[PDB]
RNA sequence: CCGACUUACCAACCCGAUGCAAACUGCGAAUACCGGAGAAUGUUAUCACGGGAGACACACGGCGGGUGCUAACGUCCGUC
RNA sequence: UCCUCCUAAAGAGUAACGGAGGAGCACGAAGGUUGGCUAAUCCUGGUCGGACAUCAGGAGGUUAGUGCAAUGGCAUAAGCCAGCUUGACUGCGAGCGUGACGGCGCGAGCAGGUGCGAAAGCAGGUCAUAGUGAUCCGGUGGUUCUGAAUGGAAGGGCCAUC
RNA sequence: GGGUGAUUAGCUCAGCUGGGAGAGCACCUCCCUAACAAGGAGGGGGUCGGCGGUUCGAUCCCGUCAUCACCCACCA
């Protein structure tokens, strides 16, 4: 891809010497991106979930799978099976295309952006991020949207540590703090 | 059966319903008295008695209450409306060689109910098409204020899935219904339209014509627009639901445009008359039907005979 | 007065109290009151012997109650015929078989725990003996 | 002396008829095809060779021979087979 | 007790019917199954009747 | 707001010890029951069919229990 | 009246005005098959979003689930999803179990037709055990079986059903 | 000793096999009045007896206990 070979040269050469790995199979690689958006308010009407799915499919070149509530919670006034969020899994070429077109022309568009948290690693090397505003992607033209529905990114990688995930993700110029 | 006219039949009907209500009240009285008797002890080794028990058990029966619609037709309040609501300038529309609207201009002040009247196919529904934006006028210049939110009710009910139940068709399956600002329970909202029991389970196709009109209004008033475009809203409705709708229309903060052929229903609510005439002229008159007739009498023409009553046979 | 909170079943079969006990050793403190005899120990008698022991050693020392009632004893109303269901629970007993260590003390001298147990055993309906800890 | 007698009531007192479950033909017994072996509720015993399972999970002989009981399998379940003897 | 009793009448032209129950509220559409008809000895369509 | 500090603590969660259960079981008898073989013994004691019945108020004692007050020459079952 | 557990004494059964609960239905899919799948709960990071919504990975290992009581069972799932469907077939039925009988239940296999599967195969309702009412009398449809001199018919019978 | 009913705002009471939960007068403010009453305008209130339970909802449905109100305690 545009960034696939970039990774396969620079990041592999860096992480082969950084951690004294004996094999190229040992250096961690990113395996998928999960774009989540739990609408929550679609209990009021399905139109909100359809709109959010439209925005998610615009943002990432894939139709979003509609996720329904797994269990009924009386606190949130939902019951089992209510369509409540949208989710996209990106792998391979689309994964890398979205990764580049994010870390290039979507993070810079974050209002009052000064860096993404570097300590926000789950402990298994995977990273997560919230945007609070979908308009930060160029695909939203402001002339067909209705709300500022936020979005969530989860970069799932094969790293086995937070240091490994940070090392892998910094080589791509991740705007950390 | 009944021999007589509508008003005499109405009187007979009120007397019948009053007698039935009185008999039901007496039944409640007697049932309470006999229940008080049943809830006493035997007092010794004496009877109590199974014949009276049997009489009370057979007295505990069921009576059919009238499923009368009456005043519950719920028109939700829309967003606050500014003074500029709707304005048309020199509106003109034609089809082929017959023209329906020609150089029509009028402005709708807020809070107004506009009785749109005229002959068949004069353009009454096409005007609603232009206002709702589904048709494009030849002479243009239809405009709405930026606060205006439009809710439209069609002349035809051919948009509801006859398979779905009443509750599913009205609410879409979501337990909570969003109406503008406030979230409303879907079952409560549906019951606001006389479907107050297990009538939520009936199918749209299995519904009757009047129930179809009621469900149509329920499904199409949920958008919460402060401008209403009702096209023949009292088609299959009876006098009770008609009165309920008239009251709901009166207690409306927004404004509405109602196309109808019921002169009495239009007269009881209309504040501006939009009446179609020949050669595609749509006379607009600000006022109700009383003052419209008075204006016609003030500047009238000398005749009274419309029809000819041609024939069928030969 | 010891009693279970939130028992599974309200009433219980009368049952039989055979066999020897299981908790037949001093396992927390240094001296214990072993139950030589057999019977049922109600919750009122559990408390009365407990109050006797605390007063005998005053504040000092720790006391363990190794027996808990957990057994509902139903009693029919007075002057009532037979049948018409089972009686209602009126008190809770603990079934006691020979060898059961009921109470045990610690932190007090043996000469004092000897007297403290003698005062409590005067409140219980079964024969007891003063028993000490062992090295197994 | 309107005090001597007293009474009450009860809320339970009903049960169901017994279903006569349990093993019908025991181990080593010779049976004909179609003979019921165990009348179960679940699958306490599972069907082995030459025996079948009904909708009630009744285990019946599908051939004629001796009943056998086994505890074979990775889940240590009791199986009932039949040897054509 | 809202499952009324219906009979599926054979479309083979003989008078033969299976009999069953149906929720007449939630299932207003008439039942229609391909069942065996012992009169003609062929699997044919049975349609709901009274 | 972030709760910033007190339990001579009510307190299930995990661990170490210690109990209890008809409607608990990661265990588990003796007996009883079912089937096969082998003798010895037993006026076939077994089964089927047919003619005739009576009986269907039981009692106490031992053992296992429900109920009752771990009462009753109480009451209700099982077995002798 | 029926179902589940205990009493009930390790085969079956076993009483009391003994101790606890449930049923008088539901489902043309929630039935049949063929593919596929595996929970509860907790921890960590994540926009409104928290005690708990959707997301990601870790523990855990069925504490979940089963249309409804309880018991037994269920990973090859009997649990969850999807495509195609009507075996929720018709005539029978070796052999059993359980009843004092009336009756009730399980059932391989045979014949005719059928669905799913590439096939082996599975399917005669549902994880099982409740969800019910003899006979008489009468109703509906079919069947020349009968048809009070004869040919019809009425009325009967037989089959299905109310 | 046994049985039945009721529990909803400060008081008296209505309340749908679900839907902020309502009415009189009481309370709050403002008008009117020299000043109060009466009258007129606006407004707020709730343990739906309590832990419990099949439920898309438990006020009305769901065993129970708490209390107050009854009823029966006959032949004996
Ligand atoms: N696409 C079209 N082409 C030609 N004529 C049309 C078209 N659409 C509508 N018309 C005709 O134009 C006229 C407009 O009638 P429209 O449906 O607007 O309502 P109306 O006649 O005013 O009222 P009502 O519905 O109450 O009879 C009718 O005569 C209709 O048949
Ligand atoms: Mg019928
Ligand atoms: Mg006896
Ligand atoms: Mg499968
Ligand atoms: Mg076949
Ligand atoms: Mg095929
Ligand atoms: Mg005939």
């Amino acid at each position: 891809a545009k960034l696939h070979d970039y990774y396969k040269d620079e990041v592999v050469k860096k992480l082969m010497t950084e951690f004294n790995y004996n094999s190229v199979m040992q250096v961690p690689r990113v395996e998928k991106i999960t774009l989540n958006m739990g609408v929550g308010e679609a209990i009021a009407d399905k139109k909100l979930l359809d709109n959010a799915a439209a925005d998610l499919a615009a943002i990432s070149g894939q139709k979003p799978l509609i996720t329904k509530a797994r269990k009924s919670v009386a606190g949130f006034k939902i019951r089992q099976g209510y369509p409540i969020g949208c989710k996209v899994t990106l792998r391979g070429e689309r994964m890398w295309e979205f990764f580049e077109r994010l870390i290039t022309i979507a993070v810079p568009r974050i209002r009052d952006f000064r860096g993404l948290s570097a300590k926000s690693f789950d402990g298994r090397g995977n990273y997560s991020m919230g945007v609070r505003e979908q308009i930060i992607f160029p695909e939203i033209d402001y002339d067909k949207v209705d709300r500022v529905r936020g979005l969530d990114i989860t970069i799932t990688t094969t790293a086995k540590s937070d240091e490994e995930g940070r090392a892998l993700l910094a080589a791509f110029d991740f705007p950390f703090r | 059966p009944w021999e007589g006219n509508y008003s005499s039949w109405l009187e007979q009907k009120d007397q019948r319903l009053a007698q039935e209500a009185s008999q039901e009240a007496a039944r409640r009285k007697s049932i309470e008295k006999e229940l008080e008797w049943v809830r006493q002890g035997t007092k010794g080794r004496q009877s109590k008695g199974k014949a009276r028990l049997a009489r009370f058990e057979e007295l505990n029966s069921t009576e059919y209450q009238k499923r009368n619609e009456t005043n519950e037709l719920f028109i939700p309040p829309g967003p606050r409306l500014g003074d500029k609501v709707l304005e048309v300038s020199n509106l003109r529309k034609s089809y082929g060689d017959r023209l329906l609207i020609d150089s029509l201009s009028f402005s709708i002040p807020k809070g107004a109910i506009v009785g749109i009247i005229g002959p068949n196919g004069a353009g009454k529904s096409t005007l609603f098409r232009m206002i709702s934006g589904q048709e494009q006028p030849d002479s243009g210049t239809i405009t709405l204020g930026e606060t205006v939110k439009l809710a439209s009710v069609d002349q035809f009910r051919d948009s509801m899935d006859n398979s779905k139940t009443v509750w599913e068709e009205v609410s879409g399956g979501l337990d909570i219904m969003k109406i503008g600002n406030t979230e409303m329970p879907s079952r409560a909202y549906v019951g606001r339209f006389n479907f107050k029991g297990v009538d939520q389970g009936k199918r749209v196709g299995e519904l009757s014509g009047g129930e179809r009109g009621r469900l149509h209004l329920a499904k199409l008033l949920q958008v919460g627009g402060n401008m209403l475009l009702l096209d023949q809203p009292t088609n299959d409705l009876d006098i009770e639901t008609l009165r309920a709708l008239e009251n709901a229309l009166l207690e409306f903060p927004g404004c509405a445009m109602v196309i109808s052929h019921d002169r009495w229903f239009l007269d009881r609510i209309a504040t501006h008359i939009l009446d179609y005439q020949d050669e595609g002229k749509v006379e607009f008159f600000e006022g109700n039907f009383t003052e419209y007739e008075e204006y016609k009498k003030r500047t009238l023409g000398a005749d009274a005979l419309e029809p000819k009553r041609i024939k069928y046979k030969r | 007065m010891l009693q279970p909170k939130r028992t599974k079943f309200r009433k219980m079969h009368k049952g039989r109290n055979r066999g020897l006990a299981q908790g037949t050793d001093v396992s927390f403190g240094s001296f214990g009151l072993k139950a030589v005899g057999r019977g049922r120990l109600t919750a009122r008698q559990i408390e009365a012997a407990r109050r006797a022991m605390t007063r005998a050693v005053k504040r000092q020392g720790k006391i363990w109650i190794r027996v808990f009632p957990d057994k509902p004893i139903t009693e029919k109303p007075l002057a009532v015929r037979m049948g018409k269901g089972k009686g209602n629970v009126e008190y809770w007993v603990a079934l006691i078989q020979p060898g059961k260590v009921l109470y045990e003390m610690d932190g007090v001298p043996e000469e004092l725990a000897r007297e403290a147990f003698k005062l409590a055993a005067a409140k219980l309906p079964i024969k007891t003996t003063f028993v000490t800890k062992t090295v197994m | 002396m309107a005090h001597k007698k007293a009474g009450g009531s009860t809320r339970n007192g009903r049960d169901s008829e017994a279903k006569r479950l349990g093993v019908k033909r025991f181990g080593g017994e010779s049976v004909l095809a179609g003979s019921i072996i165990v009348r179960q509720r679940g699958t306490k015993f599972h069907a082995g060779a030459n025996v079948g399972c009904g909708r009630d999970h009744t285990l019946f002989a599908k051939a004629d021979g001796k009943v056998k009981f086994e505890v074979k399998g990775p889940k240590n379940r009791k199986f009932i087979s039949i040897e054509a003897e | 007790g809202i499952r009324e009793k219906i009979k599926l009448v054979s479309s083979a032209g003989t008078g033969h019917f299976y009999t069953t129950t149906k929720n007449k509220r939630t299932k207003p559409e008439k039942l229609e199954l391909k069942k065996f008809d012992p009169v003609v000895r062929q699997h044919v369509i049975y349609k709901e009747a009274k």
